């Protein structure tokens, strides 16, 4: 941007994005995650669709959140951030920071970790590492930063 | 130096003027539910949405129950 | 195919 | 019957007013003098935290809430329209706002609302009245009945006790309105300048320490209209994360560049200037024509103090300059309340601008700056706010006026030091006693401000609802104000209360706290090192004569 | 792989320690202000009334630079308070009361505590008075329309201001951080074109949600001192589905036959001709402070989201009750604005049928204003002092543009000087006091030049205001000549 919209960016530290690197931030991702897990089985099904299902409503969660909305929740100056995600605010614009790898490293963990269950189909197989792959890395990669279709 | 002040006494104040163990029990009820109820955000939600969390985490319990 | 897949995303892990 | 009332005033006797304005002391010994600290540095500050699950669980509330908002959001907006036409278009008129960037302040602001914006009535001085109200539809519109019932007054600014009505600068007003008149003519570069203006000129600069001062009619309007006469787009500014908002909107104004540095780490301040030295100007790296390093006396969120001393090495080494801001220091710190300056026994003379603002602690409005002669002159020349904005009123110069002497000790000499002694003494006893039963509080040693930790969005409203029902009046803030995971209470210590109502108040929030699990305090915030969580009788009975000593106190 | 690089260069190896170290102590800073220019502009600070123990009104005892001069039972023109209803008993008891039952301070910002009764009693009488649904109060007028206009507006919205506003207007156009056009000051015809040509464009984008739009005025202008056409500006805000904002501080209370406006005066609805109204409780209410007035949707979002209101505390207690008590004597009877209207009237004819004064100086205010403003003549300026305004206004907002930090400027001080002089001229003669326009031009973006000032005030006879008249007509001859 301009000098104007930086120097408005630049004013205020960013309340939006600057929680994630705060107490207790890290561990929230796996503690949502352990709990998807005792809620599925609960629904009572048998282990592939348990985990499947925890898999796919996380990765889906979290690009809900992150990837979708554009600005802030509130007023920044006169916005500053109109056509920015939450992800790309994060440390404000500085990549492959440990807070970034971390969120990286996450959803590989998720399906390593899943596969040993639904390994024996190919439909859940093919499906699962699809929307791994194509609904959470790949956004968060440096080259589809700032990039709209 | 007496003020135009009106003074509340403390709950304790209240028990002693108004002076065996199921009294106990029902306080300690009285004690879990208050800490069940300030941990979860109730105080923001309108009725329905409390009402059913509420549901929610009463059939979450009973499931587990069940099943263990 | 199984290995090869984890190995690989070991490999993109590191 | 929606609309407020307009009450009535009480006939009650004089003593019992002054009863209610200000409690006369009762014994001698609770009274505290402070000592400087003669350049000596502030150790870093000891942060306490509470444990992972509450973290973990506020964490759990914030993204319920989100979720439970927008999903609210999408189905009003998607089906009922017709009950939602100030949030959508008509007859190719948008609307007002948006119903994006004002989320927050709905969905979550608006089911606590009756925490905010409580109406009073009469003086805010140790007892504030307040006008009880029913909420209607959860907080949509109130309606009001004609009680009105005094609570305890731990809210308002009100640190020398200065807000009475039957004191001798009440006197000095009214002498000021039969005198002079509550008008003024113009801008003070017109017509509105009286001799009174400039009496509190030199009365300011005396006081203070410096050559010369002007007198503003607002300290918002003060800070925001400062910067752009001294300032431009080739020039720098760096600024704590943590300042006021109208000395952001006062550099925005401009157009200077703005970076900030972490609160209380002056390494990272000394590398951001190396290498904003180094870079230069953006896009071009030709140097920068002028750097200006901003910061607070004392930050009204946390308590802690500005290291002052190492700011001054800075500054004198790497050519910069310093501009502080003393809103919440002066008037109510130090040995004889000359603000920072005299708390650090620093000359005040390396410190180029200093500006505050008589609301705080002398009961008045406005606002004032202070530095070398050729740089006032030059202000006020330069100054926008001298030369198109009103001048401010007799009464309040005559309270300013009549405050400034009582402090400074010029009349009725025995008031200035008995405050001063009042507000330290108290504000180490309420630090020493929340810390000892077992909470988790901010500040240094003497700050007025007191902040609690709360660290559940569940929690501000239930603190502040129980203690409305002792008749305890308090301030909550929220997450657009404070860090996401803390929120807290802020309470503001007055020179006007009595060790009573200090025992008054601890006793109701001991058993308040205990209640809603908010003793979480760990052993790092101890002298020894192990964590305590002493009874209520015996801390009472212990700390009115432990408070006096400065070893206690990890700050 | 090889054959798809992209041939750089190796990157240079980074300073250290000492080279930083030499560098540091290399760079030198400019001083805080510049005090090259200080002492030949300082007779603006040495030539400033000061009166001594006595409110500021028709007959005062004023002393200039440090006591150094001195004169008594000087006639006042040049006082902002206009209908001088803040200076009998009434007020003067009502203000008693409220400061022996209140304190003198809030103590406090409106968000918590300090919004007293007093206040909200005020909102209402406000609302009530001019015909509106809600008002809000704030601390200083000066920092009313810098909050309010960019609370409404980002980047994104569209903006069409007239061509010469005074500087809280500029402020709030410059912080709105929105796009800003604009017309010619009164000429219909631009604006006309302008709102068409904006609009056609508009059409032809297709943009998914369309943006606020708003077209900013002023009811009387501070520095020409001319009455703004309403009628048109509504048709076409209503034609073309445009917002209205209009800056009304010195029309409030002299306008109207009972003193409500430039509403009034046109035989309006407050309600459905303007949008946003700003006033000041400073010049025609005798006492300090602004307010904003509009529906009850506007209102709350300012309370919600207004800077200069959230985060500064709440204006004391015997101000509000003062204007409260003035409202209600207003609303009585007028006598008062009927007065003010037949002074100005003749200040303006006395001042306008003159063929002696037709060469040198030129009337610029309206007969409906209460300050009439006198400028001189660009062909005799260009005579005496060799530059016209365009000039003037290219010079500044190059410097400006370029950012020196002397932005000095010869021939408008001697300008300056020169009015200055015919000020001195008539006090010291005539023991008449008259003001001159006090601006900061480094600080105006749009086109202006010095000017004068007369201002007439409800507490005047009109034999001593011709007499008035005719030593100022006598003084400006003497200096021109």
């Amino acid at each position: 941007e301009t000098f104007e919209d930086e120097n408005d960016q630049q004013m205020l530290p960013n309340m939006a994005a600057t929680w994630v690197d705060q107490r207790g931030a890290w561990l929230i991702h796996i503690v949502v995650i352990v709990l998807l897990r005792l809620f599925y089985s609960l629904f009572g099904s048998t282990p592939k669709w348990t985990w499947t299902l925890t898999n796919m409503t996380y990765i889906i969660g979290f690009y809900i959140m992150f990837h979708l909305v554009k600005g802030t929740p509130f007023d920044f100056n006169g916005g500053a951030y109109d056509n920015l995600t939450m992800w790309e605010q994060i440390n404000d614009e500085t990549l492959y920071t440990p807070t970034r790898k971390f969120l990286l490293i996450v959803p590989i963990v998720l399906f390593l970790i899943s596969n040993q269950y639904y390994r024996n189909d190919m439909t859940l197989f093919l499906s699962n590492l699809a929307v791994t792959v194509l609904i959470g890395v790949v956004p968060k990669l440096g080259i589809t930063h700032r990039l709209r279709i | 130096h007496k003020s135009s002040m009106v003074y509340i006494p403390t709950t304790k104040e209240a028990k002693r003027r108004n002076g065996g163990i199921l009294n106990t029990i029902e306080e300690v009820v009285e004690k879990l539910y208050w800490t069940y109820y300030i941990h979860l955000p109730f105080y923001l939600m309108a009725s329905f949405d409390s009402f059913f969390l509420h549901v929610f985490f009463l059939t979450i319990f009973s499931l587990s129950f069940f099943g263990i | 195919g199984h290995f090869f897949v984890e190995g690989l995303l070991g490999v993109v892990i590191i | 019957y929606t609309r407020v009332p307009l009450c009535e005033p009480e006939e009650l006797p004089d003593d019992i007013q002054k009863e209610n304005e200000y409690g006369t002391l009762d014994s001698p010994g609770h009274l505290y003098q402070v000592k400087s600290r003669h350049g000596k540095p502030l150790p870093e500050p000891v942060v306490d935290t509470p444990p992972y699950y509450i973290s973990l669980l506020t964490y759990l509330n914030y993204l319920i809430l989100i979720i439970l908002g927008h999903v609210h959001d999408f189905l009003g907006m998607t089906f009922q329209k017709n009950k939602h036409l100030d949030l959508l278009e008509h007859d190719g008129l948008a609307p007002w706002f948006s119903n994006f960037e004002s989320f927050y302040v709905r969905r979550i602001k608006m089911r606590i609302d009756d925490c905010f914006s409580r109406p009073t009535t009469g003086v805010p001085g140790r007892f504030i009245r307040c006008i009880d109200r029913i909420s209607h539809n959860i907080n949509e519109y109130f309606t009001y009945s004609g009680a009105v019932y005094p609570c305890m007054n731990l809210s308002s600014y009100n640190y020398l006790g200065f807000a009475q009505s039957k004191g001798q600068c009440t006197d000095a007003a009214l002498e000021s309105v039969d005198k002079y008149s509550i008008q003024s003519g113009g801008p003070r570069a017109q017509i509105g300048t009286t001799d009174l203006h400039i009496k509190a000129e030199k009365l300011v600069a005396r006081f203070i320490g410096k050559e010369d001062a002007l007198v503003f009619s607002m300290g918002y309007g003060t800070n925001a209209n400062l910067f752009n006469a001294f300032l431009d787009k080739k020039c720098l500014v760096i600024s704590d994360e943590l300042n006021h908002t109208s000395i952001r909107t006062g550099v925005r104004l401009s157009g200077a560049a703005v970076r900030t540095f972490k609160h209380g780490d002056m390494v990272g301040l000394e590398k951001l200037i190396r290498e904003q030295i180094v870079l230069g100007q953006p896009k071009t790296n030709r140097p920068w024509k002028k750097i200006l390093i901003c910061a607070e006396g004392l930050f009204s969120m946390e308590g802690t103090l500005c290291n002052l001393p190492k700011l001054v090495e800075l500054k004198k080494k790497y050519k910069c300059y310093l501009f502080i801001d003393e809103a919440h220091s002066i008037g109510a710190m130090g040995p004889t309340g000359r603000g920072v300056c005299e708390i650090f026994g620093v000359d005040p003379k390396d410190v180029d601008i200093l500006m505050g603002t008589f609301t705080k602690s002398f009961g008045a409005a406005g606002g004032y700056i202070a530095a070398d002669q050729w740089i006032i002159d030059r202000l006020r020349l330069d100054l926008t706010t001298v030369s198109y904005s009103e001048s401010m009123p007799a009464p309040v110069l005559a309270q300013t006026i009549s405050s400034l002497q009582t402090i400074s000790g010029e009349i009725c000499p025995g008031q200035g030091t008995e405050r001063l002694q009042r507000i330290a003494f108290n504000s180490r006893y309420l630090r020493l006693a929340l810390q000892r039963l077992g909470f988790i509080v901010y500040g240094v040693a003497d700050s007025p401000v007191i902040p609690l930790l709360l660290y559940c969005p569940s929690k501000m409203p239930a603190f502040s609802r129980m203690m409305l029902q002792r008749r305890i009046a308090v301030v909550v803030v929220a997450y657009p104000a404070t860090p996401l995971i803390e929120s807290r209470v802020r309470f503001c210590m007055s020179a006007s209360l009595t060790k009573e109502d200090i025992d008054y108040l601890l006793r109701h929030v001991s058993e308040v706290g205990d209640k809603l699990n908010l003793k979480s305090n760990s052993g790092k915030s101890s002298y020894d090192g192990k964590r305590q969580r002493w009874d209520i009788e015996e801390v009472i009975r212990r700390t009115p004569e432990d408070c006096k000593d400065d070893k206690y106190f990890v700050n | 792989i090889l054959l798809t690089r992209k041939s750089y260069k190796p990157p240079k190896r980074p300073l250290t320690e000492q080279e930083i170290d030499e560098l540091c102590d290399e760079w030198v800073p400019e001083p805080l202000v510049d005090p090259s220019a200080t002492d030949e502009q300082s007779w603006r600070v040495a030539k400033t009334p000061v009166t001594m123990e006595m409110p500021i009104q028709n007959h005062i005892t004023i002393t200039r630079n440090n006591l150094q001069e001195k004169y008594t039972n000087v006639f006042n023109l040049a006082s902002n308070n206009f209908l001088q209803l803040s200076a009998t008993e009434p007020v003067k008891e009502v203000v008693k009361t409220t400061i022996k039952n209140y304190g003198v301070g809030a103590c406090g910002p409106a968000g918590f505590y300090g919004n007293q009764d007093v206040h909200y009693t005020l909102e209402y009488d406000l609302a009530q008075f001019f015909g509106t649904q809600g008002s809000v109060l704030y601390g200083q007028d000066f920092c009313a329309a810098p909050s309010v206009l960019p609370a409404f507006t980002k980047r994104g919205d569209v903006i069409v201001a007239d061509d010469q506003v005074s500087l809280p207007v500029q402020n709030a156009l410059q912080l709105s951080r929105s796009t800003v056009y604009y017309f010619n000051h009164n000429d219909m015809n631009s604006l006309e074109c302008l709102l068409n040509e904006l609009t056609e464009q508009e059409k032809l984008e297709k943009l998914p949600a369309i943006p606020r739009k708003f077209i900013v005025t002023e009811g009387i202008f501070h520095n020409s001192g001319d009455l703004a056409p309403l009628p048109e500006l509504t048709k076409l805000k209503n034609k073309y589905k445009f917002r209205l904002f209009v800056d009304e501080t010195f029309s409030i209370g002299v306008l109207g036959a009972t003193g409500r406006g430039l509403s009034e005066h046109f035989n309006m609805d407050r309600a459905t001709a303007i949008d946003i109204t700003v006033g000041s409780m400073a010049t025609a209410l005798g006492s300090t402070g602004g307010f904003v007035l509009g529906d009850s949707v506007m209102c709350l979002h300012q309370r919600i989201g207004s800077n200069a209101y959230c985060f500064s505390a709440c204006l004391p207690a015997y101000t509000v009750t003062s204007v409260s008590k003035v409202l209600k004597l207003m609303d009585s009877n007028n006598d008062a604005v009927q007065t003010l209207q037949k002074l100005s009237k003749s200040l303006h004819d006395s001042f306008a049928s003159d063929d002696s004064l037709r060469s040198y100086v030129i009337v610029t205010s309206s007969p409906v204003s209460a300050v009439l403003h006198l400028q001189l003549t660009p062909a005799y300026r260009s005579r005496k002092f060799g530059y016209t305004c365009e000039q003037l206004f290219e010079t500044m907002s190059a410097l400006q543009k370029k950012s020196q930090t002397n932005k000095f400027i010869e021939p408008y001080e001697e300008e300056e000087k020169f009015l200055q002089s015919i000020v001195d001229h008539a006090l010291i003669n005539y023991n008449v006091l008259i003001t001159r326009n006090t601006i900061v031009l480094k600080q105006e973006t749009l086109p202006i030049v010095p000017s004068l000032k007369i201002c007439c005030n409800a507490a005047m006879s009109p034999e001593e205001l011709k007499n008035a008249c005719e030593s100022v007509k006598q003084s400006i001859l003497a200096c021109c000549q």
